[PDB]
RNA sequence: GGGAGAAGGCACGCUGAUAUGUAGGUGAGGUCCCUCGCGGAUGGAGCUGAAAUCAGUCGAAGAUACCAGCUGGCUGCAACU
RNA sequence: AAACUGGUA
RNA sequence: CGCUUACCACUUUGUGAUUCAUGACUGGGGUGAAGUCGUAACAAGGUAACCGUAGGGGAACCUGCGGUUGGAUCACCUCCU
RNA sequence: CCCGCAGAAGAAGCACCGGCUAACUCCGUGCCAGCAGCCGCGGUAAUACGGAGGGUGCAAGCGUUAAUCGGAAUUACUGGGCGUAAAGCGCACGCAGGCGGUUUGUUAAGUCAGAUGUGAAAUCCCCGGGCUCAACCUGGGAACUGCAUCUGAUACUGGCAAGCUUGAGUCUCGUAGAGGGGGGUAGAAUUCCAGGUGUAGCGGUGAAAUGCGUAGAGAUCUGGAGGAAUACCGGUGGCGAAGGCGGCCCCCUGGACGAAGACUGACGCUCAGGUGCGAAAGCGUGGGGAGCAAACAGGAUUAGAUACCCUGGUAGUCCACGCCGUAAACGAUGUCGACUUGGAGGUUGUGCCCUUGAGGCGUGGCUUCCGGAGCUAACGCGUUAAGUCGACCGCCUGGGGAGUACGGCCGCAAGGUUAAAACUCAAAUGAAUUGACGGGGGCCCGCACAAGCGGUGGAGCAUGUGGUUUAAUUCGAUGCAACGCG
RNA sequence: UAGCUAGUAGGUGGGGUAACGGCUCACCUAGGCGACGAUCCCUAGCUGGUCUGAGAGGAUGACCAGCCACACUGGAACUGAGACACGGUCCAGACUCCUACGGGAGGCAGCAGUGGGGAAUAUUGCACAAUGGGCGCAAGCCUGAUGCAGCCAUGCCGCGUG
């Protein structure tokens, strides 16, 4: 592009959009867990997974993934969600925060307790 | 149409050096002869000659080392569609001073070294290395 | 081309001044011309005369009586007079 | 002359 | 002081523009193990393919007109000196 | 802040260990449970899931999520690209705008030099000082890249004035050409109509059928009507800005090239918006309609065939006037100008000469092929560049969604032009290498085929296998390469 | 988003302001802005600075400092040197509260603190001892400015857990 052409029309930087739109750039958001799904991953993977359809307090309907082994979320339950997406499951771009609000931590967890929100064995 | 006789001169010099020719044929002009004098003084051409009244003509003689052309690289800088003028404190230096830059100062054309030691900037015509 | 006077708004009487009746129309006398006179030009007395602006003024009401479109939206049928 | 097709990883 | 004129906020009416939501119904798009029908393209893919345009058909597509190669295969011993 | 007593007494956790990336073994599970920033792990021997041991990193913190810059030269001013990966508008003329040959004078706007003023403090940086070190606080300086005024320089760019001819253009004499518009005419052939001779087929396919014909076809001869296109010449030919343009003749008319000679004197290049031209198909009105042929009808093929094939056949193809404005409108390569080794051809001018010749030596325009340096990812381009440069314009920023939706403009309509977002994936793509395959080509071989003999598949029986049944009918082996097999 | 402007652009005279001025009137002319982007629509307090980057650039304006604007919403003016005035006045509006039903009051975007919203953000603290402001001759009074303290690993730095 000639200098004259650039003068007449300058270069416009490429725009970018977040892959986890949760209102105006919030780290976590709380919702009420409308309903609980168990869907199927893509071709290479074959294992059912725990999903929920969450209604943000001041947002929209989103799909979140419940990590760990076992949970206690049924019907209406206030729960926090953070960013992060599951590749296998299409349309899931959020992760439920275990051990926060009504959501409980994972049982008999000894490694990576800070994740999954499991209390250290007091001793 | 023709838009930059200085660029034409530089291109002709580069093409002659690439083709390993003896001298070149050009129409003369004030800038052409002045930059030719700047080159002679620098050691990039054996000699230049001008002849003719109605149609002045300029011929430059090129230099070659044992097996290579002296002019390693030569390019136009202050293009006609985009001109540049530099301060005194900052002036371009080619190959960390090994090369030279032709600058058209108020006191005629000269190399960047001469302009810097004189103490006046101007329009940078080209870099020669 | 229309729809369209779409829809919807403002003003409207009388008196005075601008102007002792204005813009405009008509046009006598006088003068010149003599092309040939039921002639032309110039001239303007007399007559007639809107529209508008400003100010004032009366009434509940000034297109004051008679006369003088109701309007808009969706849809079937036939193009239309 | 005719002469299709080949589960997923 | 009272009265009166000018400016002017709230508020009301009529008719437009623009924008955000929502709406019976409806069109196309995307994803999805392992459904049904065919086999259009990749080899000359078994009618070479594709581009524009027009018509036709469950479907991929077919046919007509023009254009491109981003296409695989040859004057059958005879003739020249 | 200093002093005294006692006592290791009161004080360490978080993440990670498949590669990126520093750090490995066992057990549990068995494509389940689960992990996951990307590639991706897990379907009974998991360094990737869960636990344990061990190890690595950080530490009163550690990790996850959110957001900005960087890496990203991935908007490229510094610092990118458009033959085939995204990307040259179908072509052209041209306003605004950008840029502009050479000789002198002048101006001093751009430009450059010096000075003055200013650019708050804090903050950033350099040298120091004080809190017990640090954070922190603080003295001086530098910086504060800028802006304004004044005084000078005159190489370049700009303005004004005056010149020049090499860019551009006009004039004279000629040449070649399917350049364009209008009118006329000629030969061959197809179809159809009338007539003559003649008689059982014709036609078409791979093979058929439909179809035509004894109401006389086809073939053959004579006469006539009408439409459309110009067979060789014809070519690695020509002309045109592009689309595109072939019988012959006349009228009107555009462009290109060669010879010198004269004339004007920068009058130029490019071009957003704008205007014009623009294959085929298509649309409107009025004509014409021989062949061909969408749609449509019938007959074939096929498992099916509203297709390929065959027999018919309407719009259309043709003409005049309007509209449409799109093509793989391609050299997939924008226009203009300058420079850079060669070879072999074609087409069209022109100069000198022993001119003996269908010859020698030169100089232009256009055009085809091969190739040097160079360039390119490679293929390839290569004086007609995709090589070295300059001026301007157009366009590109992962694949799909999508050249789509909404809005605007244009059109009678079909539609054209300008032109998104949501969402989804980690790829999509270009060139080239090896192999494989091809209802591609060439060559060659084998009881492969062909030429022969004898068999199997038919019947009875022996044996093995599958299936079924049984208490068990033990277990293997399964196209060729299991089935008188272990 | 391609046309927008009638007090609109200019002039004479009067009026008005502390001051020039269509600031405002009467009259006269048809002008003025716009492709170097007017008008219209969306978003936004600006700067010294902060983050990032070798640089050029990109993002940003939390604390501190300078300027601007606002004080329940709309409007107006008085007083004053200075306001069209955060803890002034008047009018109107929405909302809330008291009432003996005749009638009245109110403005935390000042410091604490409460409800609510949110992933999320602290004490209804001490003193005018220092600095700085208002009044006063001074003493002195006032000062949720300011100086301190309380809560939070929110950040940077230092030490210990021998
Ligand atoms: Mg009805
Ligand atoms: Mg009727
Ligand atoms: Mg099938
Ligand atoms: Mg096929
Ligand atoms: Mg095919
Ligand atoms: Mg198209
Ligand atoms: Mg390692
Ligand atoms: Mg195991
Ligand atoms: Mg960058
Ligand atoms: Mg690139
Ligand atoms: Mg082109
Ligand atoms: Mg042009
Ligand atoms: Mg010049
Ligand atoms: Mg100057
Ligand atoms: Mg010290
Ligand atoms: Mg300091
Ligand atoms: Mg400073
Ligand atoms: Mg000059
Ligand atoms: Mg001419
Ligand atoms: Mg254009
Ligand atoms: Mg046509
Ligand atoms: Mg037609
Ligand atoms: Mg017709
Ligand atoms: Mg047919
Ligand atoms: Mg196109
Ligand atoms: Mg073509
Ligand atoms: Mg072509
Ligand atoms: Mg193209
Ligand atoms: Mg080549
Ligand atoms: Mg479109
Ligand atoms: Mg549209
Ligand atoms: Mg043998
Ligand atoms: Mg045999
Ligand atoms: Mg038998
Ligand atoms: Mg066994
Ligand atoms: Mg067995
Ligand atoms: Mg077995
Ligand atoms: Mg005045
Ligand atoms: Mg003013
Ligand atoms: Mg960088
Ligand atoms: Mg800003
Ligand atoms: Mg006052
Ligand atoms: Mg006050
Ligand atoms: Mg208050
Ligand atoms: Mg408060
Ligand atoms: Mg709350
Ligand atoms: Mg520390």
């Amino acid at each position: 592009a000639t200098v004259n052409q650039l003068v007449r029309k300058p270069r416009a930087r490429k725009v970018a959009k977040s892959n986890v739109p949760a209102l105006e750039a919030c780290p976590q958001k709380r919702g009420v867990c409308t309903r609980v799904y168990t869907t199927t991953p893509k071709k290479p993977n074959s294992a059912l997974r725990k999903v929920c359809r969450v209604r943000l307090t001041n947002g929209f309907e989103v799909t979140s993934y419940i990590g760990g082994e076992g949970h206690n979320l049924q019907e209406h339950s206030v729960i926090l969600i953070r960013g992060g997406r599951v590749k296998d499951l299409p349309g899931v771009r959020y992760h439920t925060v275990r051990g926060a609000l009504d959501c409980s931590g994972v049982k008999d967890r000894k490694q990576a307790r800070s994740k999954y929100g499991v209390k250290r064995p007091k001793a | 149409s023709m838009q930059d006789p200085i660029a034409d001169m530089l291109t002709r010099i580069r093409n002659g050096q690439a083709a390993n020719k003896a001298a070149v044929t050009m129409p003369s002009s004030k800038l052409k002869v002045a930059i030719a004098n700047v080159l002679k003084e620098e050691g990039f051409i054996e000699d230049f000659k001008v002849e003719g009244d109605t149609k002045p003509e300029l011929e430059l003689t090129l230099k070659y080392f044992q097996g290579k052309a002296v002019v390693e690289s030569i390019q136009r800088v202050s293009r006609p569609g985009l001109r540049i003028y530099k301060r005194k404190d900052e002036l371009p230096k080619v190959m960390a001073g090994l090369g030279i830059a032709v600058v058209s100062t108020s006191k005629g054309v000269m190399t960047d070294r001469a302009a810097r030691q004189a103490g006046l900037g101007g329009e940078i015509i080209c870099y020669v290395a």
